[PDB]
């Protein structure tokens, strides 16, 4: 049974036929902001499915020699559809989000993808005393490889980066995975320019292999805001 | 992508379909240009004889 | 299950989804069923009030409009030295003449209907001198009754034909014909044979038989010759339609059969029924700006 | 009802009926479009829907595009259907169409 | 107005709205749910 | 506030006034309102009992009028060496064409309404035989349905487009279009593009296309020629009107468009539609005893 | 009294010390499509503050020998704010408007501009038989001149063109003219790039005149839309 | 007289008398008095 899963957000639905459940990180499913919440006084728009959708990124080939993937929310949708244009004209955004990561191969390939969203992953640069910089972090929809994926580039582990919502793609069992953000901040609204609230991170804990034919095995990113709420009406920044 | 072991074929095909849902509706009906004569059928004259 | 269905169906306002183990919009189209999703499932909508009304295309409303079947005409003159309709003609009566009218009949396999007849005539002076109000004769003659041999044959007579007798200044002749298969309805299509020999018609059930119209004018030639032209024209009503086909692609090529040709390229070719495009990619009338 | 997608030259018959799909080695490719006019000469012409429509001047409400796939059980992919609504030219890029 | 012998003879019958279209969409033995369908 | 009005009002009588604070007879006219001053604050007046209908001046009956809408002369007559309406014509339908019926509909900006159709036929001899009882057939071709080719083209069958047959011996043929607007109501005034593209038409709303009115003479040539005239009047019924408009005041140039010249000098010139007097103390029909 | 006014409608505020009543047209006011008049099946979005605002266009010079000026909508608010950015990514809008026009002079100045909103003002050409072209109806923010104001650019008349709903800005008397414009449209829906419901037409019909010292006495003009609404989502036309 | 199964077929409806000339003669939003009006 919950194997198949179809997803309807506004103009746009996902079905997959291979799925393992799916997350709902921490539990929590994205709500709007409530008044005794609320900081900003000015009455918010909420623009619902122009907003509320799926929005599919360009797509990574997985090669044998593949470190991993990465993702940053909002950045990676601040320049997309009218979530885009939402962000650029509002000083303030909030909105959980729903990902799902589609990749299929063959009964004869295997390999396994740890799908992992991250909370305020703040990056670390290798072997300098340097912080990184405004390039290093602001990837947009193009995103960023792993440096070195088994120490999440922060100094940390892979091995214990289970404590984040997550899922894994194995090739033998599942071709997707889903995972449902809350908003997840300590103020109750942000800038989405220069603040990323979550980093969604895809690692190849097992390679890609196979003896068939190669084919080009690629992943594929689609992620839905929800509940979008934007405040402080302005020129767009853009 | 497409994805497919080395024994399946390489290419592989769609079939489009098209419906009207319940909530369609026409109007003003009209001669069809589907079709046309430009002489009478073979055989139409015979019926006069 | 039968409903009465007198408008479109409304549409109600769809949130957002997000539901494990449902997927409207998957389907099996090797079932053979249609796609049941509907646009709440696809799409978040808004409530629609609908108010159009169905019923123009009601199969009453699509079929019962008159179309001409017959088209004749003749010299109406002194034909003592012709070698021609005689002010007189015979029409073997049928539905398949005419490709506008075929078409849309052959949408159907089966049909039960009444047949309203307009019979509208006209007439031109031969290469003048004034138009003459000729009486015409039309009468029904069914299977097995004998047909006219002249215009003024005792057949006329018409003791117990059906005959109409029609003014060309009147209004138009009218008469319905009722429905009068042997069966149950019309067999638009026939997948069989007439006869019990191998030599019979394939594809006409002889059950649908409708015999022969003779029309004949009543008035003696005058001192010049007249062309005449009648036309008559059907209309299908108290239409009952079974099972619903594919409609014809290539052009017709005789009435006696399905044969098909096609167009020598496309669109409506045998080989490309849709006209071509560059390629899959190509937007015929794309909007630029 | 089959609409014929792959009306091109060179393809003949029941080959205008489907469209071939291939395994690409470029992300976010374009596969085909479909051309929506009912009037003009294209896929949706020769359908049941369109068929009976061209009795008619007038039209309102929705349509279903409905696709089956047809390669091996073996195969996998995934594809982006998507519909524009009109006022520009048709998008040939998906971040465009996926709007 | 109809003053003729044999009810053949009226005006058409434009008023019957009863539509069954499943006997054409969905002539399948079990009916689909609104699960996946097989 | 809406009521019913079937007559125009009473005047009661009135008194002398001199109330301070109070004068009905100043108004303030930058509002956009009408001065609301009354005939009994203005004067004494008497008591009146008003008994006049203002049943004349309905939309209803404004409107509902036959008028001239299309009027095309032909010869009827062998073709064969001729270069011309081949005894037939097509006409797309419009409402532009004459001017009388076009300024009472520019009155307003949206119309909904049913045309009641009269055609009427005239015939000449050409340059006498007496005059030929000839049968016209008209057929309405909707949008995107094919016209007619020639004057005996299969079009002509009819299956499903309305056709019309009558002679010229009769009353003028009389059919009612329902109101066919893909639209609530027609938009007489419209300020937009008829196309998705820049190049489409400037002033014409796509909506409110009727179609074109196909005209045959049905009988085949006569030996003479003869000159035929269709005129076809428009009756506009059970009407709704919105928006009234300023009267077009300078002479109509194109069915196409609003554009303007005006007359070369006053009434209707371009810079002055009232003719002119020598001065403004000048009064011209001034009586003088 | 009704000589002072103040219209809020989102971030936007305006008051006025000397108005002459408003003017509703056709005693109307702006409401959203109701279920039981709409076509489009799909949810609008209604993005209300974002686009329920007063739009400031540039000012034009009344100059002694001005002929009117004309504004088209919502071709002049078509490429403003979130409402042109509403308007580019939707196939169908709908909407009332709320004009305000605004001329201050000394109690020396005289002068009267009749301030009238036509609906469906399908423009006429002077002297030939082409219908105008498309750059001489879509004039966009900037709008027009009137060619011939005493027969309106369109063979009728300037004198009988208070059939209109409409205001005088008297010198003398007020210094603004306020016009509330419901929809008005055959269809529930518009295309916004190709239909104009509105046109705002100013005309002075009394030259401006004084014996002080001159000034530039500018007109201008604020418009809010009211209710808008957006159907059929896609990229932007833009 | 109307045989016609069609109602737009009808003759014309010339019983409305309803009429509501203030929507053009006073579209004001405060009504004005019969004090002055400014
Ligand atoms: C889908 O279609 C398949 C079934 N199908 C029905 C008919 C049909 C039935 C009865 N009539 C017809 C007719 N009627 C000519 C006519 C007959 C008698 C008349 O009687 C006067 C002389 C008194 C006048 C005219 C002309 C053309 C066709 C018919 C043909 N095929
Ligand atoms: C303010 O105006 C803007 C709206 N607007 C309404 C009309 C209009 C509608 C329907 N009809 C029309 C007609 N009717 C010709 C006709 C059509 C069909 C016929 O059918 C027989 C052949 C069976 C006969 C005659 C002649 C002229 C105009 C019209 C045009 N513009």
């Amino acid at each position: 049974s919950d194997r198949v899963l179809q997803l309807k957000l506004g103009n746009s639905a996902i079905v997959t036929q291979e799925a393992a459940n799916y997350c709902c990180a921490y539990g929590e499913w994205p709500n709007y902001l409530p008044d005794h919440e609320a900081v900003a006084i000015d009455k918010p728009t909420q623009p619902e499915t122009a907003t509320d959708r799926f929005y599919t990124l360009k797509s990574v080939k997985w090669e044998t020699g593949s470190t991993g993937w990465w993702w940053k929310l909002p950045d990676a949708l601040n320049n997309i559809g009218m979530f885009g244009q939402n962000v650029q004209h509002h000083y303030l955004y909030r909105s959980g989000f729903l990902i799902h990561v589609q990749c299929n191969a063959t009964k004869f390939h295997q390999g396994a993808l740890l799908v992992v969203a991250i909370p305020e992953h703040q990056r670390g640069a290798h072997n300098t005393n340097t912080s990184p910089g405004f390039d290093d972090i602001m990837k947009g929809e193009e995103g960023g490889t792993f440096n070195h994926p088994y120490v999440l580039d922060d100094g940390t582990s892979l091995a214990c980066a289970t404590i984040f919502p997550h899922q894994w793609i194995n090739l033998r069992t599942n071709n997707s995975a889903t995972i449902v953000l809350p908003w997840m901040n300590a103020a109750p609204m942000d800038f989405p320019l220069r603040h990323n609230q979550w980093t969604l991170a895809i690692i190849p804990v097992v390679p890609l292999g196979t003896r068939t034919t190669s084919s080009m095995v690629p992943i594929t990113v689609s992620i839905a805001p929800m509940c979008c709420e934007f405040n402080g009406l302005r020129h767009a920044i853009t | 992508n497409l994805i497919v072991p080395s024994e399946s074929s390489d290419t592989c095909s769609l079939i489009g379909f098209i419906a009207a849902k319940d909530d369609f509706s026409l109007r003003l009906m009209r001669d069809s240009p589907d079709i046309g004569q430009l002489d009478h059928l073979h055989a139409a004259e015979a019926a006069y004889q | 299950i039968e409903s009465i269905i007198k408008t479109a169906t409304d549409t109600v306002k769809s949130e957002i989804n997000a539901e494990l183990g449902v997927v409207p919009s998957l389907n099996a189209v090797e079932t053979g069923a249609t796609s049941n999703t509907e646009p709440e499932e696809a799409i978040q909508t808004r409530t629609v009030i609908n108010q159009h009304g169905v019923s123009e295309t009601l199969v009453e409303n699509f079929l019962s409009r008159a179309a001409l079947v017959s088209k004749r005409s003749f010299e109406y003159k002194d034909h003592t030295s012709s070698t021609a309709d005689k002010n007189f003609f015979k029409w073997t009566i049928n539905t398949r003449s005419f490709v506008q009218l075929r078409r849309k009949l052959e949408l159907f396999t089966y049909l039960r209907f009444d047949a309203e007849i307009t019979i509208l005539t006209t007439v031109a002076v031969n290469g003048y001198v004034g138009l003459p109000d000729l009486t015409l004769q039309a009468m029904f003659v069914p299977t097995g009754a004998l047909t006219p041999e002249k215009q003024d044959s005792f057949h006329w007579q018409s003791g117990s034909n059906a005959s109409v007798f029609f003014k060309i200044s009147d209004p138009p002749a009218r008469i319905t014909i009722p429905f009068m298969c042997i069966n149950s309805a019309y067999s638009v299509f026939y997948d069989g044979f007439a006869g019990f020999e191998k030599n019979g018609l394939y594809g006409i059930n002889p059950a649908d038989t409708i015999g022969n119209l003779c029309v004949r004018i009543v008035n003696e030639h005058q001192p010049v010759g007249f062309t005449v032209t009648v036309r008559v024209y059907m209309k299908p009503k108290h239409i009952k339609a079974w099972a619903p086909r594919p409609p014809r692609t290539l052009p017709y090529m005789s009435i006696a059969n399905a044969n098909y040709k096609g167009k020598e390229r496309a669109p409506n070719a045998l080989s490309a029924i849709i006209g071509n495009r560059d390629s899959v990619k190509t937007m015929p009338h794309n909007i630029v700006n | 009802s089959m609409m014929e997608i792959n009306n091109t030259e060179s393809a003949v018959g029941m080959e205008r009926l489907k469209v071939d799909i291939s395994a690409l080695t470029d992300v976010d490719q374009l596969l085909f479009n479909i051309p929506l006019d009912i009037q003009l000469d294209g896929p949706l012409r020769n359908t049941l829907v369109g068929n009976i429509s061209r009795y008619y001047t007038h039209w309102s409400g929705s349509l279903e595009m409905t696709f089956m796939f047809c390669g091996s059980f073996m195969a996998a992919g995934k594809l982006i259907l998507c519909y524009t609504p009109p006022g520009g030219s048709c998008p040939t890029t998906r971040e465009t169409a996926m709007l | 107005i109809n003053f003729y012998k044999d009810s053949y003879a009226a005006s058409a019958s434009k008023q019957d709205f009863s539509q069954d279209p499943s006997k054409f969409t969905e002539p399948v033995v079990e009916g689909l749910k609104a699960a996946p369908v097989l």
